[PDB]
């Protein structure tokens, strides 16, 4: 099955809640992108978040 | 309206002192714990007594507790318009014991009783008219048991071969679910 | 034995003063929460929901899991010492904590699979309060790949360490582990390899988050959805206590339940597991065989096919692991009835009849909890009983020591290798003890592995006679549930299995899936699920499985054990003593009893101790006296751990387990 | 696109203020109760392949 | 207080009055009958017309709400107290919050309180409505329905704006109300109770002084305070008679103390008595409306809901915090606990006093509910109050009596 | 018919206690349940199951049962006896202990 | 007590409202003294809606299940009635007062003896209790035009349906786990007919269960 | 559905669970790309109260009660709502559905 959305990040940590104004989306969660493979999916709407690696910015 | 209803239940238990077993007071509520033997002198007395004036009942129902040697209550509710307080009449009764009926007291008890016998099982004794008055003609149990199942053992359908509306044993499409979320954790008291 | 008087609250108690405070709490009934602390294991004291207030200590809580009672300062002119539960810095303490848990807790409720048996859920409703005051982002944590048995959450950990001290203490791994410091320490397992034992399924109950769950559960139901049947398992002999959890016609999912003689609160991950194979395989309506070809047949016809081959001939009955001892007992009643042999150690057990001491021994399970030396003969109880090898390396943590004749394994603790053949068992028994060694407890384990071949009653003579020279309690450890059952009703025969095959026209196989019948007799097989014994059967009767229907399970210490209905057989298959009582009418041989009820009462009144559950009988000891001893090396029971049984053959995650084994080992 | 006007929950008409749209959305249907088109249960005897149901499977002899 | 053998004026017995009556007119006055409630089989015995028994066989609607109740959690039982006197459901709701209130010692926000009592006095009007207007259709006046229910019509919509459902609303719950109103919403509810005192004086004109419905209703069922005291009655039932009791004054309960309004009572306890106040109750529940509605705009903004342990967060919250979630999960799934304990909460509801006895044992669902309707009281008492009247009047007694069968029978 | 009279184990999944007080009296399901084809429900026929009673004691439980004439078994329960630790929290460092203790 | 009240409620709200309407009947039941019929420990509840205990596995039939159940046995003057299962009798003096003469039959000698001494004290000779099993009937004075059994059966013995005469009438409340159905037969042909007539419930007599053995 | 076009629901069971009615029948599998989702979700319309009580429930906005109200049926099993109807109806009713979150939104 094909991610239904992806975003391209700088960061290896992001937040996702369904992008929907002021509670409309999902409880909003915290996801850690691994290292190794670079994405990570939410587990309430199933966006994949991906690395962007030569910018990823360490905190 | 809690040292007044103390103070009532003083009186009731020292002019009663035979009838009544135990008081309480919880929630602003008076309750009165009574000998099956002595509960209809102990309401008549509510009744017409001046400091306590209950000319109203409210309702009479039955409460089931299997895990009990005398597995039912059956609990009077009155009402004071005039003294404007309440009372609460409680009394053990095992299966198969008569209860003596309040109809004698008041005519409005007749329907209450009715419903216990017929939702609990229990006879009083002393009653006109005591037949079921909620479930079906011919009903087998007394589904307020906690014994009786939710949806009892029976149920009706029109056959056509009868042409009739007949019993038949219940089949349920859809198994009733009983989900059990309580917690094991009971929470701590505070002081 | 000097009970000291501690007052919790406002209830004065009497205990033993090695106990901590919340033990003591426990025994007065007084809820104490907690995270971090585990009756079993040790004592970590990390997550300080457990704080209490010692009256007249010092301000700062206490941690009631680590304090214990001889700890507290006595009462001023010897009045019991006092512990509040209930005083506002408790109250505080407790908000406290679970606010720290909270914060960076992910909102994850609705997609965890531990919503609504959550302990930090639940916690968190009874002692925190109701409202947030965290407004920093959270921590996201990283999964572990720990194998097809545990899906990791690990942003849920709260960093309890319940999984690494029962992985290291209790399953005797040396895997998992805390690395990094401060926030940013991670439970994780060394390299992220998957966990390497047959008990790790057990840290899915310990842990009190959905951090590690069970992958063949995942998403499939609710605690709340789920009835609840307390039973026994059979995938072993050990008889361990077990919930079984279905919804509506299926099993979802297997849990322990405690049982101090027996498993405490451990299963294996055979007996966890399987359940992914109780409804594959089946066997759901009667077959012949017809022109060579099994074909399907109703069950008034199968019965009239199976009582023409039966009637006028000579039958052997054949009893298999996983059979109930009242369908053993009944296949006795009817096969003998016809002048016919039942055997029951299909395994070639050389198990001596009717002497209950050498069948089953002198010792109870929980014995080996205070043995100081124990002894192990042709036995890994790594494979036959991980749950009680759990219950060895117990014993060897507080000092026991091990020693073992046979082939060098590992069995999660060190051992003495005595040696691996007949002659090492020779010289334990001809070897002389001291009046010191003789007076401390300690054991004998014989395996079925030690027994199963010509010289098997020797072997056993000698392990009794090393038992009777060292003082120490006898055990003889089975692979099969439906065994010693099985022994009790006396379904033998003098020579074994030969003895019962020879000169056959038909056997009846009950559920004997192990051994093979060779071609030749009528075989009719009773059973569950299609293996080796469907393959080679020419009538097929479809009979429960052991979740569905009431069956007593003699267990390997002679503990009578009930196992209860959860659900019912697919299709048509039928409990296993209805299929024999039917067959009996059509044999012309209607048995005394139209009821299991009915069958129970007969089988008691045959072997009483029966009678008595979850009582383990007094066995007089009557020593074997034939000691002549072979030459070979001890080969061990059971070869693959996961695929001993049709249903465990029947699992695929079994089959998985299995293969993932292998690809270790090479 | 105009019930919520027609019911006047929205004051606006859809012409004036038009409702967004998903691209996922699917074209409005009428009630299709007394047509071929109506739904039904998978296991409903209209269907006339009804979907058999089962929760083991079977072994099957060689 | 037996007629069946009949006493004449001359002292005369008829021969056929000495046998035994074992061949009587008895009929059978519903369920199907228009003045029968859908559900009421009552028979009667009739002697040229004269009622001489009556004898209500009620059940015909029993359906086992108070069994049903005692394998769901408290929120979930809520729903069932909609669907007792199902003319007034938030009425009958407000029984079981306050009952569930009291044993877990919870205090309601202001703005819950306020609006119950505006909703609680809709409930009010709406049953009027229903009562006085049929009770007009059976003494044979076709048109005071359509006018009434007009008015009904537009207070059931303010049922839906405040919750969504036309009847069975759901609205109020343990520890407050379900939502806030919106601000249009009470702009709305003002507007109409500047119209609604038009409605009561064209239903007045049309009926009060009307001399067949004085000939209908005037000495017709004459209920003395010793009646009243025999059967158990409550609300208009005693008030009619002239006692001045309501337990939104007598034993008053959410924040009717700083309301006002009057008590109607009746000098003859009639069924023209009883016309009369409850027109009267009428007008003075849209007078609570209107200052419910200024108490309103006039407080300040706070929530509707207890939150903390009793009721789930907001869906903002929910979606954020990690308390909220759980609470949110549990909540909805468990439920609070209600200490072990026993309450009856009683309400003037407008059928008359309506009560929950709830027997609660320290877990999340009720051991026993029993549920106290007025009309299993009043419906009792026809056979009493029928007795010697023609069987003209047993359509007129039913109204007066203002039986709703959901309650009569739970 | 045959009812079960047994005291509820704790789940293994939580360490709370307060589900481990009560006996409780239970009619097992009687005979297999079936799937609806309509939808797939689970169908039954037994009612009895429904019912679930609770009591205090044991005792309590089997006098409801013979004075109803219900053939009954009683499980007994396993209780779990305290592990006393005889040096407590301080084993995790005692100097015979076999390997250094993990935190 | 006033008995004579609480009886005439009986009849007008037990019976008369359960589609009975053979006056005969309404008759009857208006006039035999229910309380003389029962256990002297039972004389207050006499005119309950439910069957009486009589003794272990047999009750007094509820006021509704009798009534119906005479009213479409629809006995005449010249009919010759067997009740099985008489008990203290309240039923064969009800039907006496309609059919011609009833031989009641009782099979605890107990209970027989104690119908006796009440059939006598209340003026009733057109009833003869005979002492004997329930499921045999009284062969000797067949065949009878109606019969009534006044338990719950699971089969009707043929010996028992042999005592009908042709045309005859047998009324019995069938029990099917916790249904109960009364039905109605008529013999023709020499072969019983039954069909339904309403739902009740009774504890099943002694002597009419079914063979039950093991089943597969 | 959620803007991206995937279900909301996660087969978390809340609205099963509170249905006072017993309406909602769910079962869930992880689905071929791990994601937790139900593969039955039922609501028999001749059980429902119409209560709400499930959206209010429902943690993620998946199941709601929409604005139509004129949906009669022929037959009875038609009024037997399978998981594929549930989602069909969000599928077409989405755009006033997603409005009227939005007005209530304040009060929610
Ligand atoms: S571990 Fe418990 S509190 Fe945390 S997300 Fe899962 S259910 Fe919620
Ligand atoms: S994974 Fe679970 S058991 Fe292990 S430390 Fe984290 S919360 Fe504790
Ligand atoms: S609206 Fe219907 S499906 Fe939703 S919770 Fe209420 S009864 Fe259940
Ligand atoms: S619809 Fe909502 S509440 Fe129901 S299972 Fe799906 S996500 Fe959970
Ligand atoms: S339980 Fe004591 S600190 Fe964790
Ligand atoms: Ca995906
Ligand atoms: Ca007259
Ligand atoms: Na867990
Ligand atoms: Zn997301």
């Amino acid at each position: 099955i094909p991610a239904p959305e992806i975003q391209t990040v700088t960061s290896w940590k992001v937040a996702c809640d369904g992008d929907e104004a002021r509670g409309l989306g999902h409880p909003r969660v915290w996801l850690a992108i691994p290292r190794d493979t670079g994405w990570v999916e939410c587990g309430y709407c199933d966006k994949r978040f991906v690395i962007d690696r030569e910018h990823a910015h360490d905190d | 309206s809690d040292e007044a209803l103390l103070e009532l239940a003083e009186h009731i238990a020292l002019r009663r002192e035979n009838d009544v077993i135990s008081t309480q007071v919880a929630f602003g509520e008076l309750t009165v714990n009574a000998t099956l033997s002595g509960v209809i002198g102990l309401i008549e007395f509510l009744r017409n007594d001046p400091n306590c004036r209950f000319s109203t009942l409210i309702d009479i129902t039955a409460v089931d507790n299997p895990a009990r040697p005398a597995r039912f209550d059956v609990v009077y509710h009155l009402l004071s318009m005039y003294q404007n307080q309440r009372i609460r009449v409680k009394v053990q009764v095992r299966e198969d014991e008569l209860v003596p009926s309040l109809i004698g007291v008041f005519p409005g008890a007749n329907w209450y009783e009715r419903e216990v016998f017929d939702l609990f099982g229990i006879l009083f004794s002393g009653h006109s008219d005591l037949r079921r008055i909620l479930t079906d003609y011919g009903f087998r149990g007394h589904p307020l048991r906690k014994d009786f199942p939710t949806t009892g053992y029976v149920e009706v359908r029109w056959s056509d071969i009868e042409k009739r509306v007949v019993y038949e044993p219940v089949n349920l499409v859809q198994e009733y679910r009983q989900f059990d979320f309580l917690s094991p954790w009971e929470g701590a008291k505070y002081v | 034995a000097d009970l000291r008087k501690i007052k919790i609250d406002d209830t004065i108690i009497e205990v033993d003063p090695n106990m901590t405070l919340i033990q003591a709490c426990e025994m007065a009934g007084i809820e104490v929460p907690r995270f971090c602390y585990h009756e079993r294991l040790s004592i970590a004291g990390n997550c300080r929901m457990c704080l209490v207030e010692v009256v007249g200590g010092p301000p700062k809580p206490a941690a009631s899991c680590a304090m214990q009672v001889k700890d507290l300062r006595p009462g001023p002119e010897g009045a019991p010492s006092e512990i509040r539960t209930n005083s506002p810095m408790v109250k505080k303490a407790r908000e406290g904590v679970m606010e720290f848990l909270l914060i960076n807790h992910p909102l994850d409720c609705p997609i965890c699979d531990q919503g609504g048996e959550c302990d930090l859920q639940d916690q968190a409703m009874a002692y925190g309060v109701d409202f947030s005051r965290y407004r920093e982002p959270k921590r996201a944590t990283e999964d572990l790949n720990l194998g097809p048995l545990v899906e990791t959450h690990m942003t849920r950990c709260i960093s309890c360490t319940r999984c690494v001290r029962f992985t290291t203490e209790v399953a005797g791994i040396t895997q998992m582990g805390q690395t990094g410091r401060g926030e940013d320490s991670e439970i994780t397992s060394y390299l992220n390899q998957t966990l390497e034992s047959n008990m790790q399924g057990n840290i899915i109950d310990l842990c009190p988050v959905g951090a590690l769950v069970s992958k063949p559960y995942a998403f499939t139901a609710r605690p709340w959805e789920l009835t609840k049947t307390e039973s026994i398992d059979v995938m072993d002999a050990l008889g361990s206590s077990i919930r079984i959890d279905t919804k509506g016609r299926e099993v979802m999912r297997i849990l322990p339940r405690n049982h101090d003689g027996v498993n405490e609160e451990w299963i294996s991950d055979k007996t966890r597991f399987v359940w992914d194979g109780l409804r594959r395989q089946r066997l759901d309506r009667p077959y012949i065989r017809e022109n060579g070809r099994l074909r399907p047949a109703s069950w008034p016809e199968a019965l009239e096919a199976a009582a023409r081959a039966m009637k006028g001939k000579k039958i052997a009955g054949l009893i298999g692991d996983l059979v109930p001892a009242e369908a053993a007992f009944s296949l006795k009643q009817l096969v003998e009835g016809l002048g016919g042999k039942v055997e029951c150690r299909v395994d070639g057990a050389r198990l001596p009849a009717g002497n209950r001491s050498a069948y089953v021994g002198t010792a109870r399970i929980e014995d080996i909890d205070d043995a100081e030396m124990i002894q192990l003969i042709g036995t890994n109880p790594r494979d036959e009983a991980p749950v009680l090898n759990a219950r060895i390396r117990k014993a060897w943590s507080k000092g026991a020591k091990v020693g073992l004749v046979g082939e060098p394994v590992d069995l999660t603790y060190d051992y003495a290798h005595v040696g691996t053949d007949r002659a090492a068992l020779e010289s334990l028994s001809s070897r002389e003890i001291s009046d010191e060694t003789k007076a401390r407890p300690s054991i004998v384990i014989v395996g079925q592995g030690a027994i199963r071949e010509a010289d098997g009653e020797a072997v056993l003579a000698h392990a009794m006679k090393l038992a009777e020279n060292s003082n120490s309690g006898l055990l003889i450890l089975h692979t099969a549930a439906g065994r010693v059952g099985a022994m009790d009703v006396g379904a033998v025969t003098e020579g074994g299995l030969l003895a019962a095959i020879d000169g056959a026209e038909v056997v009846y196989n009950l559920g004997a899936d192990e051994v093979d019948i060779d071609q030749g007799p009528f075989v009719i097989y009773q059973g569950s699920h299609g293996d080796r014994g469907a393959h080679r059967a020419d009538i097929i009767l479809p009979g429960a499985c052991y979740t569905e229907e009431s069956g007593l399970f003699v267990n390997t210490e002679g503990r009578p054990q009930l196992a209860m209905r959860a659900n019912f057989a697919p299709g048509e298959g039928k409990e296993n003593w209805a299929i024999l009582r039917a067959l009996s009418a059509e044999l012309g041989a209607t048995q005394p009893w139209d009821s299991l009820a009915g069958l129970r009462r007969k089988l008691v009144e045959a072997v009483p101790h029966l009678a008595q559950i979850d009582q383990v009988p007094q066995n007089e000891w009557q020593p074997l006296g034939r000691f002549d001893l072979g030459q070979a090396s001890f080969r061990y029971a059971i070869r693959d751990f996961y695929l001993t049984n049709p249903i465990a053959r029947s699992s695929p995650l079994m089959g998985e387990l299995s293969a993932m084994a292998a690809a270790r080992k090479a | 696109e105009w019930h919520g006007w027609l019911h006047h929950t929205y004051k606006e008409p859809p012409t004036a203020a038009p409702l967004a749209h998903k691209p996922w959305e699917k074209p409005h249907e009428p009630n299709l109760t007394g047509s071929s088109g109506a739904y039904h249960p998978a296991g409903s005897l209209y269907r006339a392949q009804p979907v058999e149901r089962r929760d083991y499977d079977a072994w099957q002899p060689e | 207080g037996d007629i069946r053998k009949n006493s004449y004026d001359d002292g005369s017995m008829d021969a056929l009055t000495g046998e035994q009556s074992i061949r009587n007119f008895n009929i059978n006055f519903g369920p199907q009958h228009p003045a029968a409630h859908g559900v009421l089989r009552m028979v009667l015995e009739l002697d040229g017309e004269i009622v001489e028994r009556a004898d209500p066989h009620i059940g015909l609607l029993h359906r086992g709400t108070e069994k049903l109740m005692e394998s769901r959690t408290y929120l979930q039982n809520l729903p069932y107290l909609d669907r007792l006197d199902y003319v007034a459901p938030m009425n009958q709701e407000h029984a079981w919050c306050l009952a569930i209130e009291r044993l877990t010692g919870t205090v309601i926000p202001r703005r819950a309180s306020l609006i119950r009592v505006l909703y609680s006095e809709i409930g009010r009007i709406l049953n009027h409505l229903m009562g006085v207007t049929t009770g007009a259709m059976d003494v044979g006046a076709l048109t005071p329905p359509l006018w009434g229910f007009e008015a009904r019509e537009e207070l059931m919509i303010f049922y839906e704006r405040a919750c969504g459902a036309r009847l069975h609303a759901a609205y109020f719950r343990p520890g407050g109300v379900h939502q806030d109103l919106p601000p249009d919403l009470l702009d709305d509810i003002e507007e109409w109770c500047e119209r609604f005192p038009k409605l009561v004086d064209d239903l007045d004109t049309l009926l009060t002084e009307n001399r067949i419905f004085k000939q209908r209703l005037v000495d017709i069922g004459i209920v003395t305070e010793a009646d009243a005291l025999d059967w158990g009655y409550t609300g208009v039932m005693v008030r009619g008679s002239g006692l001045a009791w309501d337990l939104r004054r007598s034993q008053p309960y959410e924040c009717y103390d700083e309301f006002d309004f009057q008590i109607p009572v009746g000098r003859n306890g009639d069924c023209y008595d009883r016309y009369l106040c409850r027109m009267a109750e009428m007008r003075e529940s849209c007078k609570i409306m209107q200052q419910a509605v200024q108490k309103l705009r006039a407080e300040p903004a706070g929530d509707v809901l207890a939150r903390g342990k009793l009721t789930p967060p907001r869906r903002a919250e929910m979606k954020r915090d990690m308390e909220s979630l759980i609470h949110h999960f549990k909540l909805y799934t468990e439920g609070f606990k209600v200490p072990a304990g026993e309450v009856y909460a009683a309400v003037e509801a407008p059928k008359g006093e309506f009560g929950v006895y709830l027997v609660a044992d320290g877990t999340n669902k009720p051991w026993r509910a029993k549920l106290r309707a007025p009309g299993f009281a009043h419906l009792q008492s026809i056979d009493w109050m029928s007795r010697g009247h023609m069987l003209a009047d047993v359509p007129a007694i039913i109204a007066t009596l203002d039986i709703v069968f959901g309650e009569v029978d739970r | 018919m045959r009812v079960r009279i047994y005291k509820p184990a704790r789940n293994a999944m939580q360490s709370g206690t307060a589900r481990t007080r009560n006996w409780v009296l239970d009619f097992p399901p009687a005979d297999p349940r079936a799937i609806d084809p309509l939808m797939g429900w689970t169908s039954s026929d037994d009612t009895q199951s429904q019912v679930r009673l609770r009591f205090e004691t044991r005792k309590q439980a089997e006098d409801y049962a013979r004075e109803h004439g219900l053939d009954y078994e009683v499980i007994e329960p396993h209780t779990r006896a305290a592990n006393i630790r005889p040096r407590g929290y301080g084993e995790n460092f005692a100097s015979d202990r076999r390997a250094p203790w993990t935190h | 007590t006033d008995f004579a009240q609480r009886r005439t409620m009986m009849v007008d709200t037990q019976v008369r409202p359960n589609e009975v309407t053979s006056y005969p009947v309404i008759e009857a039941m208006l006039n035999v003294p229910r309380e003389q019929f029962v256990p002297e420990s039972r004389r207050d509840v006499a005119y309950v809606g439910n069957n009486i205990d009589l003794a272990p596995g047999r009750v007094l039939l509820e006021p509704r299940t009798l009534g119906k159940m005479m009213d479409i046995l629809n006995l005449q003057n010249g009919d010759l009635v067997l009740d099985v299962g008489c008990g203290y009798g309240y039923s064969a003096a009800v039907m006496a007062r309609i059919a011609e003469a009833v031989v009641a039959v009782e099979e605890d000698a107990a209970m027989a003896a104690e119908a006796e001494g009440r059939l006598a004290a209340q003026d009733v000779f057109n009833v003869a209790v005979v002492q004997g099993a329930l499921a045999e009937g009284c062969p000797g004075q067949a065949p009878y035009d109606a019969i009534l059994i006044e338990g719950a059966v699971e089969q009707v013995p043929e010996a028992l349906t042999e005592q009908l005469r042709e045309g005859g009438r047998i009324v019995a409340l069938f029990r099917e786990g916790n249904l109960g159905i009364v039905r109605l037969g008529h013999k023709l042909d020499g072969r019983v007919n039954w069909r339904f007539a309403f739902n009740a419930v009774a504890p099943l007599l002694p002597g009419f269960a079914r063979p039950r053995g093991f089943v597969l | 559905r959620y803007p991206n076009g995937e279900e909301r629901c996660i087969a978390c069971k809340l609205c099963e669970a509170v249905c006072p009615a017993q309406a909602i029948t769910i079962d869930a599998e992880p689905r071929e790309d791990g994601s937790r989702r139900t593969t039955r979700y039922d609501i028999d319309m001749t059980k429902c109260i119409y209560c709400g009580f499930c959206q209010e429930a429902c943690p993620v906005d998946a199941i709601v009660e929409g604005p139509n109200f004129e949906y009669a049926t022929e037959t009875r099993e038609e009024l037997f709502y399978d998981k594929q109807k549930l989602l069909a109806n969000g599928e077409r009713w989405e755009a006033e559905i997603a409005r009227n979150l939005q007005l209530d939104a304040p009060y929610r």
